[PDB]
């Protein structure tokens, strides 16, 4: 209950981060799929492109 | 990891106290060696000591640092 | 002995003969010169 | 994640130091080299004038960088800084001590030899 | 398809000595101004390494099926791009996944499959009459193929198909490794002006492509390209020309190496621990 | 300078060894405690965590003992230096072959 | 557990040897001062030689 | 398995020492008492003249019995022995050091006091 003059270490200071970033790449690759819609002509409803 | 450290908290108390004691003992070593006198004596402006050249151990005003040319050579020698 | 279990004993750098030679040299200096040989050249 | 000034060979992703600690990772966004430095350093400390003398204290951080005085030995709060120098009693570090002087409050100053 | 050769007078292989060669980056991290030691398969220094000839002037053509140990070192003082690529496998009878890493005139082709590998595949270059350019026509590397999964093309690589008999101007070193089935490639082109007795200079090797195949490997063999000019009759029996080339094959051994990383981040020295007592003293003190 | 260089090199190499101690598993299946927690459940991975705790405690205790012995040697050398200052510097010492 | 026990015994032996070496260093420093003072001259320190 | 000079009582098979190590066993073939002594003794040491002085080194064995000089501190190979004595710089043990003198090669000699 009695403290004399001097320096004293009580606890430690930790800076806890508040946000997290886990993004590994800048962008992912693609596959050719726009030709399904970007086409010269389409198919009918009795025989449609799958 | 912290939950299992309460079983060894006394060990960390002894280790932290030992490190604090080592630090304060290192702090007290400089007070017992260099703090022999409690009055800072100024070097006289007259450098005529009967022919004894003391510029190599006395501080020089040419540099901002207060170290002597011997001490400056000593500081750069060690890493 | 105590060396069979990897507990090798290192021989000293200075043998007992060299230590005896040093002690005899110090004895001769302290009977023939006193303290002059310990603070400079030996004086008879 | 600070901006470094050292370039990386175009086949490496990680980076270590003399003490073997990963402190430089190349960001795969547009090939930026970013250093890593921990944000938490040291602990806290308190300056107490003592018993039958005062009731307030001064909190000192060991090396955390920020009434409030930015000392060489970390961050000291609750103790004003005065330019004059007296003999010091409570050591802090790096030539700066703390004392309770003139009402009266806790002050910090460079020690006198 | 492939054809058989005819017996002829050849030259026995010679043995040469390496001089601070076969050093690559053991990882993909950045290290600066630190002496870090690692346990990985490298080429021991000052070791007797095999030598194979490829010059014509005679008729030297040797392609033995050397065993592929845990890592090999392939150095060539290539001048006119006479060498083409490498093939791998265990039995080469369309029973395992045999690799085929070739470098054609348009693009590099890497495809491990079960090719019907012949006794001695080779690349044939024919000299046209109306066209004053050397063009590859005899693509005899295997008989057929059945199935496989992996195939890699990468960026196009341009080479010269004209073979000469002059001194070499470039040096190419290759390191092939297989750890946990992972295929490793390390290479770096280095200019030089010499015919033999590789210089004592230092040059690290940076990885180019890292193949996740996960297969077995125990044997390997290189591929060579010969020319069919107007001097030779054009039959692959006794008359051909191969220019001038020399490739060295070394086997990697597991030794601890102390690397010298500069402030830029590249390896400068590779002092050993099991070669010389002085080197062991250097690498035990980490200095 | 030999005396002034050993006290720095020994401390630096002790700090480096302390850093190197965290790269060992002490007989566990991993070195970093986050990997075992991410790949194994805490009820099962308790013994590996405790083994890592014991290894780190042993390394820290050895470092503390080495630092205490070094501090004792430094205390003895500082007492010798203080006596040398107070005798040879702050006056003339009659002790032969001491200053 | 055999590794841990042998390591503990070796560490305790090393600590004991280090303490003994510190005591031997102190004794050797005392002997060196005695050789420099009482042998290599006459020491005015009373009740020292 | 050396030839010992101590006989056992005619009911024993083993033999220990003060340090409690089995170093004597009677041969069942002919009732012959044979001693046991380990072979691997000590480690190896390297004598280096230094950087920018020489390149060759000398290898010293600690407690192994064998250009080649059989010193009192083990086996020393790579350093010739010379009967004269100078002041020694690189210590070895048992009163004999090694140095690099006069071309010039590593030599070993008894040190001069
Ligand atoms: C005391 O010694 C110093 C040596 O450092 C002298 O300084 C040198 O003086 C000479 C003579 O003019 C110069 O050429 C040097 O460049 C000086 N060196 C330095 C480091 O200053 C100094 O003159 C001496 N003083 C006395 C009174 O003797
Ligand atoms: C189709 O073409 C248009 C214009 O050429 C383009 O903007 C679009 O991204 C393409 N793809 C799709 C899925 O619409
Ligand atoms: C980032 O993504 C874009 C595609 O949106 C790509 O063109 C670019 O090369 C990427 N940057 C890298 C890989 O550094
Ligand atoms: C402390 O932080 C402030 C602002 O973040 C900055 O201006 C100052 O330079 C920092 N101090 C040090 C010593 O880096
Ligand atoms: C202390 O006095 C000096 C005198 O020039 C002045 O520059 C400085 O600002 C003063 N400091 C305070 C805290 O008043
Ligand atoms: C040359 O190589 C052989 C086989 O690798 C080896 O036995 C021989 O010692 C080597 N030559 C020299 C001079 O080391
Ligand atoms: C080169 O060889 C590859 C097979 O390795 C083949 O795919 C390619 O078409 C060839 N190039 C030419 C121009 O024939
Ligand atoms: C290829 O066919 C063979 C049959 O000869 C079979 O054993 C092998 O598994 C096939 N490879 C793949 C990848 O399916
Ligand atoms: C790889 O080859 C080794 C012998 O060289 C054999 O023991 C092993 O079973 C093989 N593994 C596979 C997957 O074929
Ligand atoms: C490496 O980078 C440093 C700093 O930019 C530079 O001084 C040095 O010349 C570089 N080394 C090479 C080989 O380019
Ligand atoms: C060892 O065995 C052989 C054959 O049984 C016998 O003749 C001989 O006496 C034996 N020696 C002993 C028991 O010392
Ligand atoms: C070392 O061995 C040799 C031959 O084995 C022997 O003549 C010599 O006496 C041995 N040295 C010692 C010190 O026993
Ligand atoms: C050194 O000189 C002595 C003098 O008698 C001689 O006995 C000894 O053999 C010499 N040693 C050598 C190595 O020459």
């Amino acid at each position: 209950f009695t403290v004399e003059k001097g320096i004293y270490q009580t606890s430690n200071f930790r800076v806890q981060p508040t946000e997290s970033i886990v993004r590994f790449p800048n962008i992912t690759n693609l596959c050719p799929f726009g030709e399904v819609f970007n086409a010269t002509r389409f198919a009918s409803v009795y025989a449609w492109n799958r | 990891c912290s939950n299992l450290l309460l079983q060894y908290g006394s060990f960390c108390t002894q280790l932290n106290r030992a490190l604090t004691g080592i630090a304060v003992e290192q702090d007290k070593n400089t007070q017992e060696v260099f703090a022999q006198v409690k009055q800072i004596y100024k070097t006289p402006p007259i450098k005529d000591f009967g022919g004894f050249n003391f510029s190599q151990i006395l501080p020089d005003p040419s540099k901002p640092s207060k170290r002597s040319p011997i001490e400056d050579l000593l500081f750069n020698k060690v890493t | 002995a105590q060396k069979f279990n990897g507990l090798t004993v290192l021989p000293p750098l200075l043998t007992d003969e060299m230590i005896a030679q040093y002690t005899s040299a110090l004895l001769a200096g302290t009977i023939t010169s006193g303290w002059t040989f310990g603070a400079g050249p030996a004086l008879q | 994640l600070t901006e470094s000034n050292k370039k990386f060979l175009p086949f490496q992703q990680f980076g270590r130091d003399i003490a073997d600690t990963t402190d430089a990772v190349r960001d795969p966004q547009t090939l930026e080299i970013l250093d890593i430095t921990p944000c938490s350093f040291g602990g806290v400390s308190v300056i107490t004038p003592g018993t039958n003398t005062s009731n307030q204290v001064a909190v000192l951080y060991q090396d955390v960088n920020c009434n409030v005085f930015q000392t060489r030995a970390g961050c000291l709060i609750g103790a004003e800084h005065v330019n004059n120098s007296y003999e010091c009693d409570i050591p802090i570090g790096a030539g700066i001590c703390a004392s309770y002087q003139t009402s009266q409050s806790i002050i910090a100053y460079t020690m006198s030899l | 398809q492939c054809v058989n050769l005819t017996t002829r007078t050849q030259l026995p292989p010679a043995y040469t000595n390496s001089f601070t060669r076969g050093v690559y980056y053991p990882d993909k991290v950045f290290r600066s101004s630190v002496l870090h030691s690692t346990q990985d398969l490298f080429l021991p220094f000052f070791s007797n390494v095999t030598w194979f000839h490829a010059i014509h002037v005679t008729k030297r053509f040797d392609n033995p099926v050397l065993p592929f140990n845990d890592g090999v070192y392939f150095a060539s003082t290539e001048k006119s791009n006479i060498i083409r690529g490498w093939i791998f496998g265990t039995t080469l009878d369309s029973k395992t996944q045999s690799l085929l890493i070739v470098n054609n005139a348009t693009n590099v082709v890497i495809k491990v499959c079960e090719f019907q590998f012949c006794n001695d595949p080779f690349l044939g270059v024919y000299y046209h009459k109306n066209n004053k350019s050397w063009m590859e026509s005899e693509f005899r590397v295997y008989s057929s193929a059945n199935n496989c999964t992996f195939e890699y093309v990468s960026q196009p690589f341009l080479m010269d198909l004209e073979g000469k008999q002059g001194n070499f101007k470039n040096l190419r070193e290759f390191v092939f490794k297989n750890i946990d089935g992972y295929f490793k490639i390390y290479s770096k082109h280095t200019p030089i002006n010499l015919v033999r007795d590789l210089p004592q200079g230092f040059s690290a090797l940076e990885p180019l492509v890292d193949l996740p195949i996960g297969i077995n490997i125990t044997r390997f063999q290189t591929l060579l390209a010969l020319h069919r000019s107007y001097l030779t009759p054009g039959d692959s029996s006794s008359g051909w020309t191969a220019g001038a080339a020399a490739y060295y094959v070394g086997y990697l051994q597991p030794r601890t190496f102390l690397l010298k990383y500069n402030e830029n981040g590249t390896i400068t020295d590779a002092v050993d621990c099991a070669l010389d007592p002085l080197s062991e003293t250097k690498c035990t003190l980490k200095s | 300078l030999g005396k002034l260089q050993d006290v720095v090199n020994q401390n630096a190499q002790a700090l480096n060894t302390l850093v190197k101690q965290l790269s060992s598993n002490f007989g566990a299946i991993s070195s970093v405690l986050n990997d075992i927690l991410s790949r194994l459940d805490p009820p099962e991975a308790e013994v590996q965590i405790d083994r890592l705790i014991t290894g780190r405690l042993q390394s820290l205790q050895t470092y503390v003992t080495q630092q205490l012995i070094r501090a004792a040697e430094i205390r003895a050398s500082a007492n010798l230096a203080a006596t040398k200052m107070s005798e040879c510097v702050l006056g003339q010492s009659k002790r032969v072959d001491f200053c």
